RNA sequence: AUAUGUAUAAAAAUAGAGGUCUCUCCUGUAUCGUAGAAGAUGGGCGAUGGUUGAU
RNA sequence: GCGAAACCACAGCCUGGGGGCCAGG
RNA sequence: UUGAGAAGCUCAGACGAGUAGGCAGGCGUGGAGGUUUGUGACGAAGCCUUGGGCGUGAGCCUGGGUCGAACAGCCUCUAGUGCAGAUCUUGGUGGAAGUAGC
RNA sequence: UCUAGUGGGCCAUUACUGGCGAUGCGGGCCGAACGUGAGGUUAAGGUGCCGGAAUGUACGCU
RNA sequence: GUACGUGAAAUUGCUGAAAGCAUUGGAAAUCAGUCUUACCUGGGUGAGAUCAGUAGUCUCUCGAGACUAUGCA
């Protein structure tokens, strides 16, 4: 199933994976937002990527988790085609998630998820902290951020749960819905 | 003028004959079908009879609006829906002449065909009108009986998202 | 039988685009190092026999009919037993006098004239 | 034949001077700048480019503005011409716009040019009675 | 405005449209995709003036 | 919802082709939910169609369609081929066609 | 100063969470909306409903 | 104001690999 | 059954890179003889053309515009007969450049 | 019987042998000898994305 | 219109539109051609000719063409 505009959290998720799943949905005609880059991770010790973006800063030398994913996915699409330039302007990473975005549904992709992929135990690092230390220094306030907004919806969940119970309840009191319940609804 | 004035390559004597059409095992008459295309696409219809290469289909003019016409066995989708008693109903008088389009005449003479305005409309004659009307006759009790198949053929058929029609078992 | 055509475009000579003082008639490539005599990829092609046409369909208009150049009335005359299969054209040196007798007489011939509407005007 | 016609015969004027003993490319490039404008704006500024007032800008040839008396002169005089031929042609003096100024190439004799200027009346639309 | 249909023709016309209340018949020639004539008939007889159009422009020109 | 539609998503994907060498002729096209070969085998011969918008009113419309059909299974993942009556332009990958329902045989 | 119903918002973990000592997860194949001359014209029964356009 | 001439396949961003080729910036 | 331009028509099967080099068939130009009861001031030739057509091609036919006096097909004859280049010859015209410069 | 053209060199395995040279095409030496096309199927190499094709299945090391 | 028959290309100006070698198609602009009026059958009305249980002339070789009368079964 396909629609035009899907927001994925990228919590979770590792740096290739998401990107390559997000590049192929792009050349599809998709337009594909990105939320929460900097929970992003990188399978493999803090030290082993902070040595390859090191090597690369040593040309635009660009140190947000946001556009660290957007490089990922450049990579990954034909950005000297005309063909390419139109996939990547329909691409929007952003870090922490923005207000028009923590309204909606945000899916995941299981293809790219850090726990279906690494083997337990195995180390791995995160780009919003390997981030912070190569000369982001937004962490803190998207954090804060993060928590307020994460307090927002809990209360927003906990009124739809509330709101949710009442008509629960009213389901099986209508008889109806075990009048003809053999229909497997 | 008869007498042949060219080559005139005689085609050599094809050897296809013609074959009565085997339709589908589910386009049984009296069944529900939805018409997948046409001016009266998502309707559901009654099939009254297998014709030669189509069906002659209707849906109860009192309850869709889909008078007696012709359909393709390859533009509908032929459900699993309770069949519908046709028995009662005269189709034999449905044949390849009754469907058939007025032949192109229109006898005119060289002063109004300038100046048109002679052309009559092609409204349908009282008997098509009469012939609909006793089908639904014999018809709507068949239909009144059984519940929900009023209420069914009076919808129409129309996907959604989730509705994925190579796994949905019609 | 239909008019079958290989191939629709010109054979224009290798670059013919790049110099005005090299006409786009074909001339084959001579060259011993030319690449697209070589016929590598995206190189344009060169007439090959293959590309030649049925034989029953050769020389056939769009129409099934063939071209049969005519001069004056007594050529359309000759084209009544192939009014089928030939079509008369006017030659363009042929003047309005005699265009309007040729195009009158090719009438009830039953022959098609590629340029009957040519240098002539309708009254009616 | 005039080049182009950007107007009806009845509300325009033409002047044009052939083999005219000047630089083609100077011209070109006055006559660009004074293309489109109204006679009465021309006049003041091809006075206004002859007295050190506003300087010819270069665009095609340049190589930057700059005074080129001698294009100037075949100008302001053509255009005179040009607005004497809409006198005798019983033509109104407040509309007059150049419509389509050109230079072009002369047989070289140097770079001689040929110029030609046609002045039209500013086209107008009455209102629709409705 | 009558498109024209069939085998109708000007002397036909002028009498079908005297009998039909119309005054005066246009008819506008044109071969190969340009109108080049123009002739106008009153009716019922009266007089035939046949003329020959030229620099044809329409309103987008 | 609101219905009306008889047809079933899908995006026009690329055009058959080899690493460097493609081909106009036949399309590659991803219907939704269809995700194998064996349930890619479902929508062979049907007609699907691209629709898209113009300028000029062609009878009365700005519509204008192009008209095809599934081929065959293209891959393991679902992907068709489909032929087109007219070679789908090259702008148009990723843009979204309609399977139609006919010719139907379920 | 001047686009084919465009539907679906908690957090964190996969070597545990949520809800009231007990229960659930093991994907959305779910949930909301889905009949109408592309959505016509009327009558009855039951609740104060539902969908909305404009203030 | 006057006014050339030589010359000109074609043109002009870097790195690597084999001034336009391949992959990147 | 009409399908002998017997140099015609018809059946079948295999095959298809190509430098040097060999063989064959064709396209084009100036002039010659014959021929077309050939074309032409109701427009020859030439030229222009995002008009159309034919041939694998060399090329040919044609519509429209321009033009104003001659031209062509077919069968043979003949040759000062086919150009992208020779730092080719002659003429014309560019970028350099309104630069260097006076 | 005649009658044209050539009697170079390079690469690789074991003086030999092939290959290059007069030879384009798929892959990046391997594959494959070429008329114009339609369809089917493959060789070599491939199926995360760029890129057509399993983010296949199973057994293991890092 | 003497810088004069025709007036090519290179080349230059202006205006208009678009944009910033091949394959395949889209958009825009343009273009080619495209048919209905005929076939058969029946009748009515007249027409004639190659028809006349019909008469003459000329040219060819009995009858073959071309005619001029007269009739219309």
């Amino acid at each position: 199933e396909f629609q035009k505009v899907v927001v994925i959290d990228a919590k979770g998720h590792l740096l290739g994976r998401l990107a390559s799943v997000v590049a192929k949905q792009l050349l599809g005609g998709q337009k594909v937002v990105v939320v929460r880059c900097e929970e992003l991770n990188i399978s493999g010790h803090f030290f082993r990527n902070k040595l390859k973006y090191l090597a690369y800063l040593r040309a635009f030398h660009f140190r947000a988790p946001s556009r660290i994913f957007q490089k990922a996915v450049r990579g990954m699409l034909p950005h000297k085609t005309a063909r390419g330039q139109a996939a990547l302007e329909h691409l929007q990473a952003v870090e922490g998630i923005p207000p028009p975005f923590d309204k909606q549904k945000r899916v995941v992709v299981p293809a790219a998820l850090r726990v279906l992929r690494l083997k337990p135990g195995r180390k791995y690092c995160t780009v919003g902290r390997l981030s912070s230390e190569v000369g982001w220094k937004y962490n803190d306030i998207v954090a804060k951020l993060e928590e307020r907004r994460k307090v927002k919806s809990a209360a927003f969940y906990q009124a739809k749960l509330a709101k949710q119970k009442k008509i629960a309840s009213a389901k099986e009191a209508s008889p109806v819905n075990q009048k003809l319940s053999q229909f497997g609804y | 003028k008869y007498y042949p004035a060219y080559r005139e390559n005689v085609p050599k004597k094809a050897r296809k004959a013609v074959r009565p059409t085997k339709l589908r095992a589910s386009l049984a008459p009296g069944t529900v079908c939805i018409l997948l295309a046409g001016r009266f696409r998502g309707k559901r219809v009654v099939v009254l009879s297998q014709l030669e290469d189509t069906l002659v289909v209707t849906g109860p003019y009192k309850v869709n609006g889909v008078p007696i016409r012709r359909v393709n066995h390859r533009y509908v989708i032929a459900t699993s829906a309770p069949k519908i008693d046709v028995s009662g109903v005269s189709v034999e008088k449905f044949t390849k002449a009754y469907f058939a389009k007025q032949k192109r005449s229109g006898p005119v003479k060289k002063d109004e065909a300038f100046f048109a305005e002679n052309a009559p409309k092609n409204a349908l004659p009282a008997e098509r009108i009469a012939d609909q009307k006793a089908v639904d006759a014999k018809l709507l009790p068949a239909i009144k009986a059984i519940p929900n198949m009023k209420e069914y053929l009076a919808a129409s058929f129309a996907l959604s998202n989730g509705d994925r029609p190579h796994l949905m078992k019609f | 039988v239909n008019i079958i055509k290989k191939r629709t475009k010109p054979f224009k000579r290798h670059q013919s685009d790049r110099f005005k003082r090299v006409g786009e008639s074909w001339r084959k490539p001579r060259g011993i190092d030319s690449c697209v005599r070589r016929r590598f990829r995206g190189t344009i092609s060169m007439p090959k026999i293959g590309y030649g046409n049925n034989k029953k369909t050769r020389y056939c208009m769009p129409n099934g009919l063939k071209a049969f150049l005519v001069r004056n009335v007594s050529d359309v005359e000759l084209l009544l037993m192939h009014n089928k299969t030939y079509a008369a054209e006017i030659a363009g040196n042929v003047s309005a006098r005699k265009r309007v007798e040729i195009v009158e007489k090719a009438r009830a011939l039953g022959v098609k004239v590629t340029n009957a509407g040519a240098k002539v005007r309708s009254q009616e | 034949r005039y080049s182009a016609s950007p107007a009806l015969e009845t509300k325009c004027a033409k002047a044009r001077g052939a083999y005219l003993r000047t630089h083609f490319k100077n011209s070109r490039e006055v006559a660009f700048t004074i293309n489109g404008m109204s006679l009465k704006k021309a006049f003041i500024f091809l006075d206004n480019v002859k007295e050190h007032k506003q300087a010819v800008p270069f665009r095609r040839f340049n190589g930057q503005a700059r005074w080129p008396v001698k294009s100037v002169k075949f100008f302001y005089d053509l255009l005179k011409n040009a607005e004497a031929n809409a006198e005798a042609k019983g033509l109104d003096m407040d509309k007059l716009i150049i419509k389509h100024v050109q230079v072009n190439a002369a047989p070289k004799q140097s770079s001689p040019s040929h110029i030609e200027i046609i002045v039209a009346e500013e086209e107008e639309a009455v209102p629709k009675a409705n | 405005f009558r498109k024209r249909t069939g085998d109708i023709e000007v002397h036909e016309i002028a009498e079908a449209a005297a009998k039909r209340g119309y005054t005066d018949l246009l008819v506008l020639n044109e071969d190969r995709k340009k109108t080049n004539a123009l002739t106008l008939v009153h009716l019922p007889n009266g007089p035939s003036f046949y003329f020959t159009l030229s620099n044809l422009q329409t309103a987008k020109e | 919802a609101q219905g009306h539609r008889l047809y079933v998503k899908a995006k026009h994907l690329s055009f058959q082709r080899s690493k460097h060498v493609i081909h106009p002729g036949t399309s590659i096209v991803k219907i939704e939910g269809c995700d194998s070969k064996e349930e890619a085998q479902f929508y062979l011969g049907k007609r699907v169609c691209y629709v898209y918008k113009s300028s000029k009113a062609v009878r009365g419309s700005k519509i204008r369609v192009i008209w095809g059909t599934i081929a065959r299974p293209h891959g393991n993942s679902g992907a068709v081929r489909a032929r087109f009556v007219h070679n789908l332009p090259a702008k148009t990958f990723g843009s979204s066609l309609r399977v139609m329902l006919y010719p139907s045989n379920i």
